[PDB]
C-alpha cells in the first residue's frame, strides 16, 4: 500500500486543497456578510 | 413424527468461526461465545461484532438521540424515577408548537425534539453506510442496504411530509403510547387513512409478507429432514427436498417458485411494505386532505342508508368553527 | 382544470404498471427450475418465457 | 388570538403529550404523580 | 438433567447415588449400564479405526473420550453395586440380580 | 503518557474523539439556537443590552394552533 | 403439462379419505377428495357472492357489500336478503378454508413431507374463525361478522376499533401487531442474504453458508443458522395471526371499557401505587 | 504530518469527507432558509435594514 | 493498591470510566439545565440575590 | 415415612418447597394490604372496632 | 444442621440469599415510600400523633343529612 | 475472613458491588430531587424551618 | 466439586453467626422505627 | 483462583476502602442532616 | 496481563490524572459557588 | 503494532493539534463574550 513519499504527495494536494476550500468560502462569506450580516 | 421445531443435540467446537471472513480495515470485537439457550432454537454461537468508523459514528450519535429522550421525559416527571419507571410508556419528548412552522422553536417546547430526531436520523444514516460497507467485504450482494433504504424512505417521511405541509409540529412525538396517539389522530385529521389506496397496498404487503413467511418458513421445515434448509447447496445442486417443495405448491395452488426465485418474493414483499407506506404518507395533507372524500370521488365507498337527516337550518347550526387557540387567560365573571 | 385525475391517482397507475412488470420479472425467475414443461403435446413454457437456467461458479479455496 | 400570554408558571405542565389528560390522568389519582403534573413556584430571592 | 429432565424440577433424580435398596434407582441402574457398555465399545471401536489410518491429533482425542466413556462406566458399575449389595438384605427387593 | 497510544490503537481513538467532538458541538449549537438569549440567526444583529433575559419560563410560547396560513 | 422431473414423483397414495378415486392431478393441480369439495365450496360460494352483489346497489368491485345480519336474529338464520345470504356464504367460506388445509395434507404426505404447511395455514383459519364464529358466538349474534366487501370491511374494522375508544391500548393488539413488524423486517432480512450470496456482484464467487452467517451475526450480534431462520419466520408469522385471534375475542366477550384503562392495573402495581 | 495517510487510506477519508461536507452545507441551507432573517427564497431581495430581526429586549 | 490492575485490565476500565463520566457530567448539566435557578443559558447574568428560588411568594 | 426420601431427592423437594412458601406468603400479603379492611400500612394503628367493613345485607 | 451445605453448593446458596435480601428490602421501602403514613422523605419531621392514618370506618349511621361550611 | 475470596472471585464482586453501589446512590438522589422538601436545585438555599413538610393528620 | 463434613460445619459456623447478626441488626432497626412512628 | 496470601492482601485493602467509603457517608449524612433534618 | 512492575507505573500515573481531574472540578465548584451558591 | 519510538512521535502531534484545537477555542469563546456575556 501507501509508501511514506506518496503519502508526502498526497498531503501536497490534500492540504492545499482543503486551503484552497477555505479561501473560497471565506469569500463567500464575505459577500453574504456584505448583503445580510448575522451580527 | 419429527418436527424440527427445536435441538435435542447441539455439538461444540473449541477452536470457533466468528474470527471473520478476511475483511481488511476495522476490527472484530469481542470473543465468541456460545449459548446453550440459543442452540436450542438456532445456532448457538453469540459472537464477535465490526464497527468500522461508520458503525462507532453511529453509536455515538444515536446514544445522544437516545439520552435526550430519555432525559426529556424524565425531566417530564419531574426527575422522580419512581414516576419516570411508573409513568414511561405514557412518557414522550414532544414536537414543536404548530405556529412556528419550520422556524427553530424554544428548546423547552420542541427544540429538544428536533435535536433528537436530527441525531437519530444522522445515526440511521451511519447505520445503513455501516451495513454497505460491510456486505461488500464480505463480498456479497447489496440487496440487504437497499432492503433497508425502504425502510429508512418510509421514516424519511415523517420528516418530509411535515416538511411539505410546513410544520414540524406534525412529526411524531417520541414515546411508546404517545406516539400511537399520534398514529390515530393523523387518520383522524386526513379523513380515515383507511382510504388512502397506498396505504391499503403497503397493508395488502405487510400481510403477504406474513403469508410468504409463514408458507416458506414451514415449507423448508418441512423439508428440512432431506436437507432442505441447505438452501444455497439446494439452489446451486438442486436435490429433491427442493423439488418436493416446487411440486407442493405448484400441486396445490397451481404454479411455484424456485428455491432461489422464492426469497425475491419475500424481498419485494419486504421492501414494498414501507415503499407503498412512504408514498401514502407524502401524498397525505398535500395532494389530499380528506381520503374518505377522495375514496368517494373516485368510487371506493360502499353506500349505507342515512343514519340521520338533517333539515336546512340544521346544516347552517350544526356547522361548528375549526379548532383555534386555547384561552391565555383566566376569565372572572362576576359582572 | 383537470376535476377527477389528481395526483393521487396518478402515482397509483405508475405503481400498478410497474407491479406488473414486477410480477412479471418475478415468474420469469420462477421458471429457471423444471421448464420447459414436460406435455403430451411436446415442451411448454407458459408465460411469461422463463430466463434461462442459471450456473453457479465455485471458489479455488484459502 | 392576537397576542399570546404566558400562564403562571404553576399553571405550566411540563407533559407536553396532547392527550395525557384523558389517557392517563383521568384514571391516575395517585398524590405524588399529581403534584408533579405541574412546575413549582419560583420567585426571585430578593422578592422572598 | 437428560434422564429426569422435567421431573428433576419435582424431586425426582433417579441418577443420584444410592445405598439403600430403591427399586426406581435399579431400574435406571440397569438401563444405564447396557447404554454405557455399548458407549465404551464404540469409543474403543473409533479408537481403533482412527490408530488405523493414523492422524495423530484424532488418536488423541479417541483416546480420551474413551476414558471418559470407561469412567462414566465405572460410576455405574459402582452404583450397581450399591444396589446390588442393598438388594440381598432387603426383603421384597428384585430376584434378578443388578449388575 | 504518550504510552497511552501502546496500549489504545489511535486509529480507533481518533474516530471516537472526532464524533465526541462533532456530537458535543452540534448539541451545544442546536441548544443555543433553540435558546432566546442566543438566537443569534434570527437575534444576532441586536446588542447585549437588549437581547432577552431572564427567559426561562417552560411555556413562552402557545402550545396549541393552527398550522400558518399555508399559501 | 409438468415440471422436467415432476412424472416421477406422481404415485398414487397418502390420501385420507378418497383412496384412488379421486388421487389424479387437473393440469397442475392435484385433486383429491378434498380438491372436490373445495372447488364445490368455492364455486358455490364465489356464485352467492355475485348474487348479493347483484341484488345490491352496484356493481362497482369496491362497494359491493354483503352484510350480516341484525343483532336481533341472535343466533338464528336470517332472511337472506337481511343477513341470511352472508351467512350461508360464511358457511361455504368455513367449508373451503378448512377443505384447502386437508388436501395440502394429502399433498404432504404424498411427498413424504412434514405437516408444517397445514397447520401453519390453519393459524390463518383461526383468526377467521374467531372473527366470523368464535367471537360473534361469545357475543351471542352472527351480527358481530365483519361483510363481506373490500372496503366496507374496512368500516367494520374502524368502527369496532373505536368501540374501544383507542384500541391501540389493547395488550394483545400491542403484541400482534409487534409480530407483524419484525415477520417483515426478518423476511427482509433473510430475503436479502440468501440472495446476496447467490447473487455476489460480477467477477465473485459463489457465497456460502459461512459468509451468511458471519454477516448475520455482526447484524444481530448471534448466529441463527438456517433452520433457525426459518423457525423464527414460522413463528413470527404464525405468532402474529395468533395474537391477533386473542387481541380480538378479549375485545367484547371479556373486556368491554374503552382499552387505555386496561392500564390502570401497572399504575397500582403496590410498590408504587 | 503526512504519516497520518499511513493510518488511514486517503480513498476512504476523501469519500467520508465529500460526505461529511456535502451534509454540513445541506444543513446549514437549510436552517437559514428556515428562518424568518435568511429565507432568501421569498425575500432576498430585501435591503439588510428591512430584513427581519428576532424580538427586541422582551418586557422592557 | 496497584495490584487492582493485574486484577483488572487497565484497558477496560478507562474506556468504562471516560463512559461513566461523560454520561454522568452530560446528566448534572441536563438537570441544572432544566431548573429555573440554574437556567444559566437564560438567566446566568442575572446575580445571586435575584436568581429564582423554589418558594412561593409571601402573602401571595 | 422417612423413606420418601429414597423415592425424591431431598435436594429438590426443599427448593421447590421453599420457592412455594414464598409465593403463597407474597400473594396473601399483598391481598391484604390491597383489601380495605387489611391496608395496615395507612389503618393498622386503628382498633378493631374502628376498621373498615364491606357493606352488609341492607335487611329489607 | 450443617449437613445442607453438604446438600447445597455455598456459593449458589450465598448469592441467591443477598439477592433475594436485596429486593425484599428494595421492595418493603419502596411500598412504604408510597403510603401516606410512612411518605418518610416528605412527611417524616411529623410526630407519630401528626402522622397521617387511614380513614376508619364511617359513624356508626353511615347516612348523610348535613349543615353547610360556614361563608 | 479474608477466605471469602476464596469461594468468591473478588473480580466478580468488586464489579457486582461498584454497579449496585452506583444504581442505588443515584436513585436515592433522584428520589430526593424529586420530593418537595429535598429538592435541592431549586430550593437547596432555604433554612431547615422555611423547608417543605409533608401534610399531617387533619386534626393535627 | 468436593465439600466435606468438617468445611460445611466450619461455613455453617459463619453462616448461622452471620445470619444472626443481621437479624439483631434488623432488630435494632425496627427498635427504632417503632419508636418513632408505630405501625399498630 | 486466589492464593491464600492474595485473599488476605486483598482484604485488607477492601476493608479499608469500604471504611473510608462509610467515613466519607458519614460526614456526608451529618452535613445533609444539619442543613436539613428529615426526622 | 501486566508485570508487577509494570502495573505499579500504570498506577502511579492512574492516580495522579485522577487527582488533578478531582482539583480541577475543585475549582470550578469554587467558581460555581461564588457565582450562585446552592445552599 | 506502534512502536514506542512512533507513539511518542505521534504524541507531540496529538498535543499540538489539541493545543491549536484550545487556543482557537479561547478565541472564539472571547469573541462570542465580548458580543454578548452568559454571566
Ligand atoms: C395488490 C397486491 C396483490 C399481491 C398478490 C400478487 C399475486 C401474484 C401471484 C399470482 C399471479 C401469478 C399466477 C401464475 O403465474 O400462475 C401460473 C400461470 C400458468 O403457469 P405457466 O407455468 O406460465 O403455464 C402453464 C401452462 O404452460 C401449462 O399448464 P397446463 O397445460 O397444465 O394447464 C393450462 C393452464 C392455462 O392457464 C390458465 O388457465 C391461466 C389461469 C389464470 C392465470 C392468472 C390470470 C390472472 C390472475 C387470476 C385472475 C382471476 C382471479 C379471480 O392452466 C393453469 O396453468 C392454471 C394454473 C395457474 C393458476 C393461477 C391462479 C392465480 C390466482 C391469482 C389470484 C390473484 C387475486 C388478486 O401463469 C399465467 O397464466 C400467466 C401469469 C402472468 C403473470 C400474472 C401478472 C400479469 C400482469 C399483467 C401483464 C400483462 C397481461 C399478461
Ligand atoms: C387509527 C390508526 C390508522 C392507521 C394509521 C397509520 C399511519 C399514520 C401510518 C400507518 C402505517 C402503516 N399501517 Mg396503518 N392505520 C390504521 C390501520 C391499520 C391496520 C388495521 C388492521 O386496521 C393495519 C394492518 C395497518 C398497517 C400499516 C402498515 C402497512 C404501515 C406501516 C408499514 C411498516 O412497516 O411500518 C413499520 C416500519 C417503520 C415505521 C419503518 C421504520 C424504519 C426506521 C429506519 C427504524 C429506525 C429504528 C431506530 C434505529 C431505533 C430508534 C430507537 C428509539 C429512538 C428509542 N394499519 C388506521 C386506519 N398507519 C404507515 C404508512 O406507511 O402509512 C401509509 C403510517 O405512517
Ligand atoms: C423492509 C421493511 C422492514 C424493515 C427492514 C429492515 N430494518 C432494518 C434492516 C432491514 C432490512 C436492517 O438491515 C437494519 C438492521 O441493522 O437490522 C438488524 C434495520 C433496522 N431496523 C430497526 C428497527 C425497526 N425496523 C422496523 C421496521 C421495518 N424494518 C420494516 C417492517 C421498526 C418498526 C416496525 O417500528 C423498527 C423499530 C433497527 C433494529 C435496525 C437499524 C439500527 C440502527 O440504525 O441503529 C442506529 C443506532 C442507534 C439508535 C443507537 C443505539 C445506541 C446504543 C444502545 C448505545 C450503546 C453505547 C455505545 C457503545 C456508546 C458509543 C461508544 C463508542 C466509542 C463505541
Ligand atoms: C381571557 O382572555 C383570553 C384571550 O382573549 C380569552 O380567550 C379567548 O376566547 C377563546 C374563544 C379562545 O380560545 C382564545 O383563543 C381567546 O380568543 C379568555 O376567554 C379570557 O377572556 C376574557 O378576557 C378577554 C381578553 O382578551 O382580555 C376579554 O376579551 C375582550 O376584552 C379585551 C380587552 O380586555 C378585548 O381586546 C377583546 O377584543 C374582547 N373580546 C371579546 C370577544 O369581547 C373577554 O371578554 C369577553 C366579553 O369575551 C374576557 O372574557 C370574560 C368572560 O371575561
Ligand atoms: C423501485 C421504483 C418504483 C417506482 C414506482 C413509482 C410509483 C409511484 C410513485 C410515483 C410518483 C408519484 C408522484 C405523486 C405526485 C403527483 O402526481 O403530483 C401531481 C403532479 O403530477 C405528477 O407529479 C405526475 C407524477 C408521475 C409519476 C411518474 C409516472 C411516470 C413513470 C412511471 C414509471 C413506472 C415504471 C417504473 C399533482 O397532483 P394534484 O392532485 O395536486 O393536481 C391537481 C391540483 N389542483
Ligand atoms: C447546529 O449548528 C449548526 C447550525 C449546524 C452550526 C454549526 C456547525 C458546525 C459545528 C460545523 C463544523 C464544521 C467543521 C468542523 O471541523 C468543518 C470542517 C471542514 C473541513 C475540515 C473541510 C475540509 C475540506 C477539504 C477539502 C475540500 C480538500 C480537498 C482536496 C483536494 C481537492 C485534493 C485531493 C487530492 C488530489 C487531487 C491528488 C491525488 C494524488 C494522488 C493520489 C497521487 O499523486 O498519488
Ligand atoms: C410489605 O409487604 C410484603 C413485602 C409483601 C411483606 C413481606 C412478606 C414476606 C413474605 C416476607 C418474608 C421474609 C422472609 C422470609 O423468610 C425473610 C427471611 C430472611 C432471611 C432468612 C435472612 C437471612 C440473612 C442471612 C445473612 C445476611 C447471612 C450472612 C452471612 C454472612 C455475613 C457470613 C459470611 C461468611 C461466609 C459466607 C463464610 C465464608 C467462608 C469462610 C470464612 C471459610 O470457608 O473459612
Ligand atoms: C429511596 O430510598 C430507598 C432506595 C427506597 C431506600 C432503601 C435503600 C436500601 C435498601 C439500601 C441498601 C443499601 C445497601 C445494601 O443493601 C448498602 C450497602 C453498602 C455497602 C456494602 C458498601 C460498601 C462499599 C465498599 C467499598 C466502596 C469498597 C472499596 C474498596 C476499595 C476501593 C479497595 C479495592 C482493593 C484494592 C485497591 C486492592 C487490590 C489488591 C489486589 C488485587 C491484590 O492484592 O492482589
Ligand atoms: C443532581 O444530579 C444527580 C445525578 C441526581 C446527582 C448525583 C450524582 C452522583 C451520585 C454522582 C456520583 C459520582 C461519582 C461516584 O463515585 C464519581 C466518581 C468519579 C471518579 C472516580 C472520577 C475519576 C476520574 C479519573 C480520571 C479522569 C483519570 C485520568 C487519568 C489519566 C489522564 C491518566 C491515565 C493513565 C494513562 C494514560 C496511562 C499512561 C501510561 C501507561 C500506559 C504506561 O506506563 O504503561
Ligand atoms: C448538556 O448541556 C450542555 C450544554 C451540552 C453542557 C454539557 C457539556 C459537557 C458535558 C461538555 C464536555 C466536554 C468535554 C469533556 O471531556 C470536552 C473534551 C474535549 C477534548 C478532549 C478535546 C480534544 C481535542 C483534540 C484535538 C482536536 C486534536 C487534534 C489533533 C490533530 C489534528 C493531530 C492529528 C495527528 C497527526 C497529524 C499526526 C500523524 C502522525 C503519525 C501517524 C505518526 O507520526 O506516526
Ligand atoms: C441517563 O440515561 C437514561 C436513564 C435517561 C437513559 C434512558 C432512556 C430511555 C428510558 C429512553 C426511552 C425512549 C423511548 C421509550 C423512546 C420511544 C420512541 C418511539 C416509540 C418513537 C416512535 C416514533 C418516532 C418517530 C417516527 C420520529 C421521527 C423523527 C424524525 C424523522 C426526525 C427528524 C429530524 C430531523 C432531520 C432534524 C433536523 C434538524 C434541523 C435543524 C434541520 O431541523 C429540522
Ligand atoms: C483530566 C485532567 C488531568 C489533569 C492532570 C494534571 C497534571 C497531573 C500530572 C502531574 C505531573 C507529575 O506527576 C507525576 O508524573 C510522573 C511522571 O512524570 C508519574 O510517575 C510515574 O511514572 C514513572 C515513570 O515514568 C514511575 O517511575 C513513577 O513511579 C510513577 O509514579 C507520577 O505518577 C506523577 O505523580
Ligand atoms: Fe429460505
Amino acid at each position: 500500500g501507501m509508501t511514506e513519499e506518496e503519502a508526502r504527495r498526497f498531503h501536497g494536494y490534500m492540504v492545499t486543497g482543503t486551503l484552497g476550500y477555505v479561501v473560497v468560502a471565506s469569500v463567500a462569506h464575505f459577500l453574504a456578510w456584505s448583503w445580510r450580516p448575522w451580527f | 413424527e419429527y418436527q424440527n421445531l427445536f435441538t435435542r443435540v447441539q455439538v461444540r467446537t473449541v477452536p470457533e468461526p466468528g474470527i471473520p471472513i478476511d475483511e481488511s480495515t476495522g476490527t472484530r470485537y469481542g470473543t465468541g461465545t456460545f449459548s446453550y439457550l440459543a442452540g436450542k432454537f438456532g445456532d448457538a454461537q453469540i459472537g464477535p461484532i465490526y464497527l468500522g468508523w461508520a458503525g462507532v459514528l453511529s453509536l455515538i450519535f444515536g446514544f445522544i438521540a437516545i439520552e435526550i429522550i430519555g432525559l426529556n421525559m424524565w425531566a417530564s416527571v419531574g426527575w422522580d424515577p419512581v414516576e419516570f419507571i411508573r409513568q414511561l410508556p405514557w412518557l414522550a419528548l414532544e414536537p414543536p408548537p404548530p405556529q412556528y412552522g419550520l422556524r427553530v422553536p424554544p428548546l423547552n417546547q420542541g427544540g429538544w425534539y428536533l435535536m433528537a430526531g436530527f441525531f437519530l436520523t444522522v445515526s440511521i444514516i451511519l447505520w445503513w453506510i455501516r451495513i454497505y460497507r460491510r456486505a461488500r467485504a464480505l463480498q456479497m450482494g447489496s440487496h440487504l442496504p437497499w432492503a433497508f433504504a425502504s425502510a429508512i424512505f418510509l421514516y424519511s417521511t415523517f420528516f418530509f411530509q411535515p416538511l411539505l405541509v410546513g410544520s414540524w409540529s406534525e412529526m411524531v412525538p417520541f414515546g411508546i403510547f404517545p406516539h400511537l396517539d399520534w398514529t390515530s389522530a393523523f387518520s383522524i385529521r386526513y379523513g380515515n387513512l383507511y382510504y388512502n389506496p397506498f396505504h391499503a397496498l403497503s397493508i395488502a404487503f405487510l400481510y403477504g409478507s406474513a403469508v410468504l413467511f409463514a408458507m416458506h418458513g414451514a415449507t423448508i421445515l418441512a423439508v428440512a429432514r432431506m436437507g432442505g434448509e441447505r438452501e444455497i447447496e439446494q439452489i446451486t445442486d438442486r436435490g429433491t427436498a427442493a423439488e418436493r417443495s416446487m411440486l407442493f405448491w405448484r400441486w396445490c395452488m397451481g404454479f411455484n417458485a424456485t428455491m432461489e426465485s422464492i426469497h425475491r418474493w419475500a424481498w419485494w414483499f419486504a421492501v414494498l411494505t414501507t415503499f407503498t407506506g412512504g408514498i401514502g404518507i407524502l401524498l397525505t395533507g398535500t395532494v389530499v386532505d380528506n381520503w374518505y372524500l377522495w375514496g368517494v370521488k373516485h368510487g371506493l365507498v360502499a353506500p349505507y342508508p342515512a343514519q340521520n337527516q338533517l333539515t336546512p337550518e340544521q346544516q347552517d347550526l350544526l356547522r361548528g368553527r375549526y379548532q383555534g387557540t386555547a384561552p391565555d387567560s383566566f376569565p372572572s365573571y362576576v359582572v | 382544470m383537470m376535476e377527477y385525475i389528481d395526483g393521487a391517482q396518478i402515482a397509483l397507475y405508475a405503481f400498478w404498471l410497474f407491479f406488473f412488470g414486477l410480477i412479471i420479472y418475478l415468474r420469469r425467475e420462477d421458471k429457471r427450475e423444471g421448464y420447459p414443461l414436460e406435455s403430451p403435446q411436446g415442451p411448454r413454457d407458459g408465460w411469461p418465457k422463463g430466463a434461462p437456467k442459471k450456473t453457479y461458479v465455485h471458489r479455488d479455496h484459502g | 388570538g392576537s397576542s399570546y400570554q404566558q400562564a403562571p408558571i404553576t399553571n405550566q405542565r411540563r407533559m407536553r403529550g396532547i392527550m395525557i389528560q384523558s389517557t392517563l390522568w383521568d384514571m391516575d389519582r395517585k398524590r405524588s404523580a399529581t403534584r408533579q403534573r405541574y412546575y413549582p413556584a419560583s420567585t426571585p430571592a430578593n422578592q422572598l | 438433567p437428560v434422564n429426569d429432565g422435567i421431573w428433576a424440577w419435582y424431586g425426582i433424580d433417579d441418577d443420584r447415588p444410592m445405598a439403600a435398596w430403591s427399586r426406581f434407582h435399579a431400574t435406571r441402574c440397569v438401563e444405564q449400564l447396557a447404554i454405557n457398555r455399548a458407549r465404551v465399545g464404540a469409543a474403543e471401536w473409533a479408537l481403533a479405526d482412527v490408530q488405523a489410518r493414523g492422524i495423530v491429533p484424532c488418536i488423541a482425542k479417541a483416546a480420551a473420550h474413551l476414558a471418559r466413556a470407561r469412567a462414566e462406566l465405572a460410576d455405574w458399575e459402582a452404583q450397581g453395586h450399591r444396589l446390588e449389595a442393598a438388594r440381598k438384605v432387603t426383603p421384597g427387593a428384585w430376584t434378578t440380580p443388578v449388575i | 503518557m504518550h504510552r497511552i497510544w501502546l496500549m489504545y490503537d489511535p486509529r480507533r481513538v481518533m474516530v471516537a474523539l472526532v464524533g465526541f467532538l462533532a456530537v458535543l458541538a452540534l448539541v451545544i449549537h442546536f441548544v443555543l439556537l433553540s435558546s432566546q438569549r442566543y438566537s443569534w440567526i434570527e437575534n444576532g444583529t441586536l446588542g447585549a443590552d437588549q437581547a432577552p433575559v431572564g427567559a426561562s419560563a417552560p411555556a413562552a410560547a402557545a402550545e396549541m394552533s393552527p398550522l400558518p396560513p399555508g399559501r | 403439462a409438468m415440471l422436467s422431473f415432476e412424472k416421477k414423483y406422481r404415485v398414487r397414495g397418502g390420501t385420507l379419505i378418497g383412496g384412488d378415486l379421486f388421487d389424479f392431478w387437473f393440469g397442475p393441480f392435484y385433486v383429491g377428495f378434498f380438491g372436490v369439495t373445495t372447488i364445490f365450496f368455492v364455486t358455490l360460494g364465489t356464485l352467492l357472492c355475485v348474487w348479493g352483489a347483484a341484488m345490491g346497489p352496484t356493481w362497482n368491485l369496491w362497494q359491493i357489500n354483503i352484510a350480516p345480519p341484525d343483532l336481533k336474529y341472535g343466533l338464528g338464520l336470517a332472511p337472506l336478503r337481511e343477513g341470511g345470504l352472508w351467512q350461508i356464504i360464511t358457511l361455504c367460506a368455513l367449508g373451503a378454508f378448512g377443505s384447502w388445509a386437508l388436501r395440502q395434507a394429502e399433498i404432504a404426505r404424498k411427498l413424504g413431507m412434514g405437516m408444517h404447511i397445514p397447520w401453519a395455514y390453519g393459524g390463518a383459519i383461526l383468526a377467521y374463525t374467531t372473527l366470523v364464529v368464535i367471537r360473534p358466538f361469545l357475543l351471542g349474534a352472527w351480527g358481530h361478522g365483519f361483510p363481506y366487501g373490500i372496503f366496507s370491511h374496512l368500516d367494520w374494522v374502524s368502527n369496532v376499533g373505536y368501540q374501544y375508544l383507542h384500541f391501540h391500548y389493547n395488550p394483545a393488539h400491542m403484541i400482534a401487531v409487534t409480530f407483524f413488524f419484525t415477520n417483515c423486517l426478518a423476511l427482509a432480512m433473510h430475503g436479502s442474504l440468501i440472495l446476496s450470496v447467490t447473487n455476489p456482484p460480477k467477477g465473485t464467487p459463489t457465497g456460502t453458508s459461512e459468509q451468511e452467517n458471519v454477516f448475520f451475526r455482526d447484524l444481530l450480534g448471534y448466529s441463527i443458522g438456517a433452520i433457525g431462520i426459518h423457525r423464527l419466520g414460522l413463528f413470527l408469522a404464525v405468532g402474529a395471526a395468533v395474537w391477533s385471534a386473542i387481541c380480538i375475542v378479549i375485545s367484547g366477550p371479556f373486556w368491554t371499557q374503552g382499552w387505555p384503562e386496561w392500564w390502570n392495573w401497572w399504575l397500582n402495581l403496590p410498590i408504587w401505587k
